[PDB]
This record gives C-alpha cells, structure tokens and sequence, in this order.
C-alpha cells in the first residue's frame, strides 16, 4: 500500500517544471516551450 | 462549495453551475487487452479479454 502510494503521490510534484497539471501548460504558454516543461513532466513521471 | 476531490487531487465531483445538481465523474474507460488461443497449428482463431 504504501508502495502505491508513492506511486500517486508523485502525480503532484512538478519535479522542478512549471506545474503539475498540463493543461496549464497547455493553455498558457507557447506550444515550443509547452513542449519543454512537459517534457520535463513526461520523464521525471516516467521515471517514477 | 463548487466541486470535490478524490484521494488524489483529481476532480471526482462537481455542483452544476447552471441548477446545483451534484455530478460524479466516472473515468471514460480503459483496461488491457489479452488474447487466448489454442495454437496456431491447430487453429488459427481467438477469444479475448
Ligand atoms: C436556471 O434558472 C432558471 C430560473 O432562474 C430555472 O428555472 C426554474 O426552474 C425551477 C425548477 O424546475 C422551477 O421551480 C422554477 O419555476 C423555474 N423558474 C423559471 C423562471 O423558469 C432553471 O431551472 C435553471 N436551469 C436549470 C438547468 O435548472
């Protein structure tokens, strides 16, 4: 349980980039640098 | 209160802003795919799951 819980709670960190969620990524800044702070989230998630 | 959160911070739950109703959100859905065979020298057919 608690292995699935650090699983989850790591959703919430923005491991350094701009904000946990992406679609305020998404909406609010340029789509070249949008791809830059999610790519930030996609492998600091992935490596979770 | 306008809308409610699970055991993470996701959004499960919302009050309608047009008359208050109380909403759940299921997920959409999703799951894995696994195929059952017999063989491929005996058949060439399958079931899934
Ligand atoms: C949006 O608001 C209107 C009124 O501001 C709602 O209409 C009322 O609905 C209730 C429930 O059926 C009735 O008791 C009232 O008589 C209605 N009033 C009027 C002036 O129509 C309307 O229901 C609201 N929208 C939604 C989707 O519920």
């Amino acid at each position: 349980a608690q292995a699935l819980n650090t699983l989850v709670k790591q959703l919430s960190s923005n491991f350094g980039a701009i904000s946990s969620v992406l679609n305020d990524i998404l909406s609010r800044l340029d789509p070249p640098e949008a791809e830059v702070q999610i790519d930030r989230l996609i492998t600091g998630r992935l490596q979770s | 209160q306008q809308f409610g959160r699970d055991v993470s911070d996701f959004t499960d739950s919302v009050r309608d802003p047009k008359t208050s109703e109380i909403l759940d959100i299921s997920p959409c859905a999703f799951g894995g795919v696994s195929v059952i065979t017999p063989g491929t020298n005996a058949s060439s057919e399958v079931a899934v799951l």
